[PDB]
Order: structure tokens, then C-alpha cells, then sequence
């Protein structure tokens, strides 16, 4: 059975852990427990192909930025998540992609850009300004909401199909 | 007679290498009484394992590998993030045994239960089903799990501080992130074996001082002498190593008809014989125009009293042992007592005086009355108090003058306030005087306890009195922790050869600790098994191994797998040398793989515990990676599989060197001292990192050596492409960025440690093949063949090392970094000099071992010259300048 090594990066508080908890146990959490580096896994059939998802949740805080070089080396795909409310998360998401492209010298690496917190009815990041950044990176873009399960399956499923294209 | 006993007796015979039925053939009552009376130590130790089952059994099988003190030095705490540590907690999902992880950030004070409680709270917050999760989950599931080190069989079973465990401690120092695995308590307790210990079937007058006569011994004749002049026997009454009177000989007799029938009178009165007085004899020979040369042919020692406190009498005969390697005298008093089992040896027939009644040694009821009589027949300055304390700080091998001995003996009653002066006070006692020995027995009876490192001095060859040694064991039974017992276990086994009786107090302390700590009993088994080839100690260690194998529980099966695995490696390396030693290494390997692909050898070398570390499981033998090394005596590089469920989180393959031809006892002693030197430096601020790798002699010149990964020799680095700047460029290429100064720091610190250690110990001359460097810059040495004597500096820092120390300057001798370097060498030198008493003791406890470099105290006296113990602390530091100047041709 094929296994996919997915990594979820982003800034602090963007809701990258609630996306994973909403995937495995379909539970939404409100208590912000900062994560250092936890790993999850759950199998599911995608495009008629049963597979395994090796999800690795990272830390959004700049405190544990030294551990970035490790999980950016073993990760097959990447799930760049930013907060729609936090404008800084959309700014320093550039520093994450260029750092991935440094450890992995290949410019085209499996990666999708995810816009979490879309359920919050106070949008700050333009809905269309992420596509031109996704087109400049050459990667898909999904708007997800950890509180209503909206698109959190498609965003993870799209990354699994994105890794298939990079071979 | 029992069906189960016949199976266990055969299983003990395989482990000890000899059938236990030979122990039943021994007619010596001291042997048969030892086999019986030693059994209560087994019962008490087994009763300890079953006291709080199953936790007490788990503590036995998996004892916590913990440090000596929970306190952390300053430089160790500074590496913590605000006093906290980040630990990776792994878990196994039951279906496909694939692992997920949590990463927690906790204080180093947290006990293992609190680490699990933090992990419980981390999970309960993810699942949105809360209610009152603290009401049940935090307390119902808290004691249901235990932490386990990923990669080996080490468990955190006791409520120690997490940072006090040795695995967590090194991760703080080395900066690595600890990976732990949660497993259920019910799972571990289900693997624990059943304790089925049953008692074996074999478990079911005149005073000495009332005899006015001189000690005389008769020498009848000698049998089975080998012809190639004249021969004679030389005798001497010894109390340990010191004679009680002048040695006497018999008149010369030609070797053709060796018979004397000659009495030998000694300058000692019978009532003045101490408890441990011994007779040391040997058969010597003399050899027109050349000076006559005296040479001892055979030797033998006799206890004047037996284990029943009865003075020996009547006719007696004993077979003498062959002379050891290069004796200095005609006698061997330090040798073991007893007759040679090989009856095809020179047998000497003797005769002792027989008095009308059985002469026994007086009990302490009579000795105490004699002391009160002598002290009453004789019937508080402060300046003398200063001199008494000045004598306590003297090194064990310091010259104590006759005036100081008479000064110590006069204030013997005031010496109890300074209890560490006891070893100096005992050596100032005339043991050929029952008047002094009686008064000294009263002082020892009430003497205050002392530190364990100090009490070990009273267990060497200088203190053979049972009352002296009994005091030392009591100090170990109360103060010696299991951590320090594992450290000084090599010494405590050797000093068993000094006890004149099989059933003593030191053996009961080690046997009980071995049957209570399986990690202790593991090496206690191999330290004894490695000397069963020595026929001088085969009987003592064989009976002790039998009692341990009869009570160690299920671990005997694990030991047997290790024994059979080593026997296969021994037999293969023997026939490899016996048949293909001159053949090329290419055809030596094709012979090796054919023997190792055999079915009987394959399963015998797979699925057992590492003798170097019983927590290391060895799985399948990777034939593809095994090879014969390019050394002299054909070492075997062996590669095993780590069969742990999370082997990759530590190491996936286990590499061990099996050597067959070289003696590894000197390398064990040097590595043990290096580990203590690093422990002394780290315990007072000096962060000098050594590499005391694993080593273990498992027999006569056979043993195992731990493989250190990511290490290369400086010859292997210089050949990568005799330039002095080749070493610095490789460390810069291997460590580029902000990790450069860290690699430079680790190099000069490890370089200073081995520079001070090799000079003090005086190890073999280091060259370009005895110095290795790791990838992070750590420097260490290998192949500690010789030490001590043969003012020589072995680790002469060449310009290749001086360049990288100063980060590659134009003149490596004049740099601010080189001033920091020698400043560390000065602190490390004076650090070992303060604890110099401990190191001198560790060598004197190893004299009984048959080691070539350790023959007399004159060999041990070498460390007094390199440490300058007869000088002040200011002169000694200026003596170390001979290394920085005379050896380096410039410095200081
Ligand atoms: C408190 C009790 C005992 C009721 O919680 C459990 O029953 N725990 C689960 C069983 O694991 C066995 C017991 O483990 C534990 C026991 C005590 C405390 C914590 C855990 C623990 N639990 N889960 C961890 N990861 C983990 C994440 C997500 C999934 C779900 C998925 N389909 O991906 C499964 C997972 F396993 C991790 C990772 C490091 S510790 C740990
Ligand atoms: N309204 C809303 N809140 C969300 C959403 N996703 C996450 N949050 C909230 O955002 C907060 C942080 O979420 P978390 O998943 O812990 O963020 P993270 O990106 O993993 N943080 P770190 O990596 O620093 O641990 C929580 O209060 C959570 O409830 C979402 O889709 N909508
Ligand atoms: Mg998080
Ligand atoms: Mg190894």
C-alpha cells in the first residue's frame, strides 16, 4: 500500500492543527494548544486508489524554527496554510516556500496553498489575490474551514494527487 | 535427584563451562560448606524480587540506568530551554504496529509519571469529548503506562527525576532529542518470567595464646621434580604482603634426591600469630666461573588457620603452582592459597607442630579482655591535631616514616575523630604483636563509617585482616549505591582473590547485589567467567558462578545464549588462525562465510543479548556487512540487526568487534579510568568530553569492542587529499555555517582531555593510527595497549592539531585560543590531582589480577610522578610544563 508523507506548515494560530484533527476524528477544537511537532496517520481511498497518509503537523511559532530543516527534507508534499484574518501569515508564507526550495533544490516540489479560517465572516485577505500567488508558484489553491469541514478533504486529497504528478 | 534439578544442573554446566558434578567430587569441607551456607544469600535475594510483585520483579529485570546524583552541574542546566527539555513521545497503533508521536516540552524535574500525565492531557484536548476528562482519564490511565527508550530495552520504572536517567542526561549534554515509547504496564508484566527457585538437594580444644613455643615448620621431601644443579626450599611467614619475621631456607640438596627432613624455626611466638598469617614457600635452584643464580621453580602458599579458626597441625602435602610471568622475588606472597589441582606438579610434603589439643584462635571475648589489660597497664594537645590531619591527606603509596608510625599509634584513640586516617593507622600496627592487634580490634569494632571510595582501600592486598575487611564491607553495604557498584565492579571482583576463605563477607555482598540487580549480575557473570581458564581461581569463581546461576532466575537462559554465541566465535577464529592465518584475507573471507552460512552457526549467532550492553538486542546476522579487519590478530567486524520495534530511532544495526589474540584487560582498566576522569571533570564545571567506548574481556585474550560510528583516523583524513592543513579543511567542510565554532570547541576540549589523561596514565605512544576524530569534531584515542612504565608525553600535539585548535592561524603557538586550551589542560590536571587517592586505589586493587603492566607497587608509583604528589600544588602545575615545553619543543 502506497504511503504519502504530507507536511502542514504555516504561521502560529493559522489553524493548521484543527485541519488535521478535523480530518482524522472529525472533531473541531477551540482551545489553542500550541503544537511543537505531532504526527498523525489515517488511510483513505483517493481517486479509487487506497493509500496511507503520513501527516506531520508542525509548529507555527518562530520558537521552534530550527526543526524546519528536518521535516522539510523527509516530506514528499507540503500543505502551506495561512490565516485569512492574519495578514502576516500570508506574508511569511513566502519565507516557507523559499526555504523548502532551498533544502530541496528542485523548484517544482509537491505543494498546495490552503486558505484556512474561511468560515470566519470577517475576511481580510482578498479571495482572488491568492490565485495569482498560486499561479506564480504554479500550485493549486483551496479555501478551507476547520470548523465546518468545508474543503478540508479536498485540500488534503489535492495534495495527494499533486505528489502523483511530481514523478 | 529432582527431575527439574537435573535439567538446571546441566544448564549451569553450559554457562560456567564445567559440569557441576565435579563440585560434588571435591572432598574439601570448605568447598562443601560454601555450597551450603551461601544459599541463604539466594533466598534473601529471591525474597526481595517477590516482595512487591510484579513491580519488584520488573525493577530486577529492568533496573533504572540512573545517574549518581539528581543535581545537574551549571553548564548542563544552561543547555536547557528555561530549565525545560523537549522530549519526543512515541506510541504504537495496535493493528500494523506503525508509530505516531507527540512532542512535549517539560521541566527536567518531572518524574516519568508526570511525563505520561502531560501526554495524557495532550491527547484529551485533541478529542473534543471532554466532560470531566481529568476525573477519570488523568488518573485512571496514569499508572497504566510506562516510558521506554526507543531502540533498546531500557525502561523508566522508578520515580526518578527524568534528567537523572542516564539516557536523558546524555541527550541534554549532546543536544539530541530523547525519543521515548509509551507501553502498557500490563504488557511488560506479561513478559516477565516465573520465579521458580528451589533449594538444591545438596542443602540437606586449646587456645592459641596458651602455648609457649616458637613457630617451626618441617620440610620432609619433594616429589615429581623435573631435571633441567642443587635445589632448596625458601619459606616465610607473611601477613598479606609484609613478612612477620625473616625468611628462612633449607640447606641446599641436589635435585637428584630432594629430601631435607629439616625443621625451620622462625622469629615469631605462636601467640603473636595474627588471624590471617600465611606460610609462603617456593622451590628454588642455584646455577663454576659464573655467579650463582637463584631461580624459583614452583611456589605455594598455605593458611596457618583454616576457615574454622583452627591452627593447622600434623603432616600435610600440597602441589605447587608454576612460577608466574617474571617474578621479582623467590616467593609469591600475593598468590592464591591452596594446592595445585594438577597433581602432575612438584608435590611438597610438610609437617607442622602437633599440640595435645585442637588449637583454635581466640574469640573476641578473650581478645577484648586482653586489650583492656594492655591499655590499663600503660596508665589532648592541639598542635598534634594539625599533623594528624596532614597525614590523612597523604596518598596511599606515600612513604610513612617510622617516626610517623609511632606518632599515629600513640594517638590511636584520638584518631576516631578523623576516621579516614584508619588506613594509615593500620599500616602503623605491628601485626606480629598480639598486644597491638587486640587494641586495634577494639578500635575497628567501633570505628565510624567512611566513604565507599575510601573503604575500598581496606580491601586490597595491604589489609588482609578479616576484622579490617569486615569493616570495609559494612561501609559498602550502607553507602555504596548500585550506580557506583557498577562502576567499581571490576575492582571488587579482583579483591575477592585476596580473601583467604571462600565463605567471606565480601562475596555475600556481591552475590546478593548480583541476584537483585540483573544489570549488576550480568557483568558479575562475565567478570567471573572470563577467568575460569585461570586454574588458580577456577574453583573460587566456579563455586560462585554456580550459586549465581542457581538463583539468577530466568536470565540463565539468556546468559547461555551469550555463552554459546561466544563459543562459536571463539572456535571459528581459532580454526581461522590455526589453518588460514598465512592465507590472504580474500581467501580468509571465503572460508569465513562458508562457516557462518552453516545452520548450526547461523541460529547460534542470532537472537541474544549484547555482552557489552545487555539492553542491546541482537537480531539477524548481516553476512553482507561482516568482515575480517586489516589488523594483526584477525579481528571480526560483526554487524547485527536491532530487532526493537523502533530500532531506527536509535540505531538500526549493531556493530561489535570480536577480537581473539590480544589481551583486553589493560584496555578495560584505561577506559574505566577515562570514564571516571570525565565524571570528575563534568562534576565541577569542566566540560571535557572523552569517549570511553565499550570493552569486555570474555576469556583468555578474547573479548568485544564497541564500534564508534562516524569516526575516522587522522591517517584516514590526511590521505583523503602529509599536509598539516588537511585536518582543518575537513572539519570546515564537514561543519559549515554557524556550527563551525561548535566543532572547533568540541575538538579542543576533547583534545585537552586526552592530552591530560594520556600523560597522567602514561599510555602507549600515540601515532597517526591511534587518534580518531568524529564528524562533530570530537577527538578520542584507541588501542590502550600499555600504560605506566616501560616522564614521557604520549599525545604530543603536532602542528596539525595546533592549527585547528586556534581556528587556523598563521602561528598556532601564539593565539588567544591556544591560551584557552592550556588553561583547560591546567584545570584538568589539578582536578585529577585532587582525586588522586581514588586512582591509586584502583590500580592497587588490580594487582591481584595477572596483568603484565601491574606487577608491583613500583608500577603504580608512576602516577605519583606524573601527578607530583610529593610537591605542592604550585610546583605540580609547573611540572606539567614539561609537556607544554620539553615535549612540544616550545610553550608555557
Ligand atoms: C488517554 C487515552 C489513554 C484514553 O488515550 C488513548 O487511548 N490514546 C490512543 C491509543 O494510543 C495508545 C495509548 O496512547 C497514549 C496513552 C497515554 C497518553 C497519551 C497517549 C497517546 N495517544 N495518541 C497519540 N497519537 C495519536 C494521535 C491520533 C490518533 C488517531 C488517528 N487515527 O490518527 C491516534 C494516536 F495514537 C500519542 C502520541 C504520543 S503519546 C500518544
Ligand atoms: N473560526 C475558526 N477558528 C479556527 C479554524 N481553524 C482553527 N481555528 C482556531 O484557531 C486557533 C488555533 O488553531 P490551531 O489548529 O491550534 O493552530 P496552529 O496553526 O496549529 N498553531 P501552532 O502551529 O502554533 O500550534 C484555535 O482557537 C482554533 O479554534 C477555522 O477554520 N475557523
Ligand atoms: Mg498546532
Ligand atoms: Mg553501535
Amino acid at each position: 500500500m502506497t504511503e504519502y508523507k504530507l507536511v502542514v506548515v504555516g504561521a502560529g494560530g493559522v489553524g493548521k492543527s484543527a485541519l488535521t484533527i478535523q480530518l482524522i476524528q472529525n472533531h473541531f477544537v477551540d482551545e489553542y494548544d500550541p503544537t511543537i511537532e505531532d504526527s498523525y496517520r489515517k488511510q483513505v481511498v483517493i481517486d479509487g486508489e487506497t493509500c496511507l497518509l503520513d501527516i506531520l503537523d508542525t509548529a507555527g511559532q518562530e520558537e521552534y524554527s530550527a526543526m524546519r530543516d528536518q521535516y522539510m527534507r523527509t516530506g514528499e508534499g507540503f500543505l502551506c496554510v495561512f490565516a485569512i484574518n492574519n495578514t502576516k501569515s500570508f506574508e511569511d508564507i513566502h519565507h516557507y516556500r523559499e526555504q523548502i526550495k532551498r533544502v530541496k533544490d528542485s523548484e517544482d516540489v509537491p505543494m498546495v496553498l490552503v486558505g484556512n479560517k474561511c468560515d470566519l465572516p470577517s475576511r481580510t485577505v482578498d479571495t482572488k489575490q491568492a490565485q495569482d500567488l498560486a499561479r506564480s508558484y504554479g500550485i493549486p489553491f483551496i479555501e478551507t474551514s476547520a470548523k465546518t469541514r468545508q474543503g478540508v478533504d479536498d485540500a488534503f486529497y489535492t495534495l495527494v494527487r499533486e505528489i502523483r504528478k511530481h514523478k | 535427584g529432582n527431575r527439574e534439578e537435573k535439567i538446571l544442573n546441566r544448564e549451569i554446566g553450559f554457562a560456567i563451562g564445567m559440569p557441576v558434578c565435579e563440585f560434588d567430587m571435591v572432598k574439601d569441607p570448605e568447598v562443601q560448606d560454601f555450597r551450603r551456607n551461601i544459599l541463604n544469600v539466594c533466598k534473601e535475594a529471591v525474597d526481595l524480587r517477590d516482595l512487591n510483585s510484579p513491580h519488584s520483579r520488573a525493577m530486577y529485570v529492568y533496573p533504572p540506568n540512573v545517574e549518581s546524583s539528581p543535581e545537574l552541574p551549571k553548564h548542563i542546566y544552561n543547555k536547557l530551554d528555561k530549565g525545560q527539555i523537549i522530549v519526543v513521545i512515541w506510541v504504537i497503533v495496535s493493528p500494523n504496529n506503525d508509530k505516531q508521536k507527540y512532542t512535549l516540552k517539560i521541566n527536567h524535574d518531572c518524574v516519568p509519571e508526570q511525563v505520561i500525565a502531560e501526554a495524557i492531557r495532550k491527547k484529551t484536548r485533541s478529542m473534543l469529548l471532554s466532560s470531566e476528562q481529568l476525573k477519570l482519564c488523568v488518573l485512571e490511565y496514569q499508572g497504566k503506562y510506562i516510558l521506554k527508550v526507543c531502540g533498546c530495552d531500557e525502561y523508566f520504572l522508578e520515580k526518578y527525576p527524568l534528567s537523572q536517567y542516564k539516557y536523558i542526561r546524555s541527550c541534554i549534554m549532546l543536544g539530541r532529542m530523547p525519543n521515548l515509547m509509551l507501553m502498557a504496564k500490563e504488557s511488560l508484566y506479561s513478559q516477565l518470567p516465573m520465579d521458580c527457585f528451589t533449594m538444591p538437594s545438596y542443602s540437606r580444644t586449646k587456645s592459641l595464646w596458651v602455648i609457649n613455643s616458637a613457630l617451626r615448620i618441617k620440610i620432609l621431601c619433594a616429589t615429581y621434580v623435573n631435571v633441567n644443579d642443587k635445589i632448596y626450599v625458601r619459606t616465610g611467614i607473611y601477613h598479606g604482603g609484609e613478612p612477620l619475621c625473616d625468611n628462612v631456607n633449607t640447606q641446599r640438596v641436589p635435585c637428584s634426591n630432594p629430601r631435607w627432613n629439616e625443621w625451620l624455626n622462625y622469629d615469631i611466638y605462636i601467640p603473636d600469630l595474627p588471624r590471617a598469617a600465611r606460610l609462603c614457600l617456593s622451590i628454588c635452584s642455584v646455577k663454576k666461573g659464573a655467579k650463582e643464580e637463584h631461580c624459583p621453580l614452583a611456589w605455594g602458599n598455605i593458611n596457618l588457620f583454616d576457615y574454622t579458626d583452627t591452627l593447622v597441625s600434623g603432616k600435610m602435602a600440597l602441589n605447587l603452582w608454576p612460577v608466574p610471568h617474571g617474578l621479582e622475588d623467590l616467593l609469591n606472597p600475593i598468590g592464591v592459597t591452596g594446592s595445585n589441582p594438577n597433581k602432575e606438579t612438584p608435590c611438597l610434603e610438610l609437617e607442622f607442630d602437633w599440640f595435645s589439643s585442637v588449637v583454635k584462635f581466640p574469640d573476641m571475648s578473650v581478645i577484648e579482655e586482653h586489650a583492656n589489660w594492655s591499655v590499663s597497664r600503660e596508665a589532648l594537645r592541639e598542635n598534634d591535631k594539625e599533623q594528624l590531619k596532614a597525614i590523612s591527606t597523604r596518598d596511599p603509596l606515600s612513604e610513612i616514616t617510622e617516626q610517623e608510625k609511632d606518632f599515629l599509634w600513640s594517638h590511636r584513640h584520638y584518631c576516631v575523630t578523623i576516621p579516614e586516617i584508619l588506613p594509615k593507622l593500620l599500616l602503623s600496627v605491628k601485626w606480629n604483636s598480639r598486644d597491638e592487634v587486640a587494641q586495634m580490634y577494639c578500635l575497628v569494632k567501633d570505628w565510624p563509617p567512611i566513604k565507599p571510595e575510601q573503604a575500598m582501600e581496606l580491601l586490597d592486598c595491604n589489609y588482609p585482616d578479616p576484622m579490617v575487611r569486615g569493616f570495609a564491607v559494612r561501609c559498602l553495604e550502607k553507602y555504596l549505591t548500585d550506580d557506583k557498584l557498577s562502576q567499581y565492579l571490576i575492582q571488587l571482583v579482583q579483591v575477592l582473590k585476596y580473601e583467604q576463605y571462600l565463605d567471606n563477607l565480601l562475596v555475600r555482598f556481591l552475590l546478593k547485589k548480583a541476584l537483585t540487580n540483573q544489570r549488576i549480575g550480568h557483568f558479575f557473570f562475565w567478570h567471573l567467567k572470563s577467568e575460569m581458564h585461570n586454574k588458580t581461581v577456577s574453583q573460587r569463581f566456579g563455586l560462585l558462578l554456580e550459586s549465581y546461576c542457581r538463583a539468577c532466575g530466568m536470565y540463565l537462559k539468556h546468559l547461555n545464549r551469550q555463552v554459546e554465541a561466544m563459543e562459536k566465535l571463539i572456535n571459528l577464529t581459532d580454526i581461522l588462525k590455526q589453518e588460514k592465518k598465512d592465507e590472504t584475507q580474500k581467501v580468509q573471507m571465503k572460508f569465513l562465510v562458508e562457516q557462518m552460512r552453516r545452520p548450526d552457526f547461523m541460529d547460534a549467532l542470532q537472537g541474544f543479548l549484547s555482552p557489552l550492553n545487555p539492553a542491546h538486542q541482537l537480531g539477524n546476522l548481516r553476512l553482507e556487512e561482516c568482515r575480517i579487519m586489516s589488523s594483526a590478530k584477525r579481528p571480526l567486524w560483526l554487524n547485527w540487526e536491532n530487532p526493537d520495534i523502533m530500532s531506527e530511532l536509535l540505531f538500526q544495526n549493531n556493530e561489535i568487534i570480536f577480537k581473539n589474540g590480544d589481551d583486553l584487560r589493560q584496555d578495560m582498566l584505561t577506559l574505566q579510568i577515562i570514564r571516571i576522569m570525565e565524571n570528575i571533570w563534568q562534576n565541577q564545571g569542566l566540560d571535557l568530553r572523552m569517549l570511553p567506548y565499550g570493552c569486555l574481556s570474555i576469556g583468555d585474550c578474547v573479548g568485544l569492542i564497541e564500534v564508534v560510528r562516524n569516526s575516522h583516523t587522522i591517517m584516514q583524513i590526511q590521505c583523503k587529499g602529509f599536509n598539516s592543513h588537511t585536518l582543518h579543511q575537513w572539519l570546515k567542510d564537514k561543519n559549515k555555517g554557524e556550527i563551525y565554532d561548535a566543532a572547533i570547541d568540541l575538538f579542543t576540549r576533547s583534545c585537552a582531555g586526552y592530552c591530560v589523561a594520556t600523560f597522567i596514565l602514561g599510555i602507549g605512544d600515540r601515532h597517526n593510527s591511534n587518534i580518531m576524530v568524529k564528524d562533530d569534531g570530537q577527538l578520542f584515542h584507541i588501542d590502550f595497549g600499555h600504560f605506566l612504565d616501560h616522564e614521557r608525553v604520549p599525545f604530543v600535539l603536532t602542528q596539525d592539531f595546533l592549527i585547528v585548535i586556534s581556528k587556523g592561524a598563521q602561528e598556532c603557538t601564539k593565539t588567544r585560543e591556544f591560551e584557552r586550551f592550556q588553561e583547560m589542560c591546567y584545570k584538568a590536571y589539578l582536578a585529577i590531582r585532587q582525586h588522586a587517592n581514588l586512582f591509586i586505589n584502583l590500580f592497587s586493587m588490580m594487582l591481584g589480577s595477572g596483568m603484565p603492566e601491574l606487577q608491583s607497587f613500583d608500577d603504580i608509583a608512576y602516577i605519583r610522578k606524573t601527578l607530583a604528589l610529593d610537591k605542592t600544588e604550585q610546583e605540580a602545575l609547573e611540572y606539567f610544563m614539561k609537556q607544554m615545553n620539553d615535549a612540544h619543543h616550545g610553550g608555557w
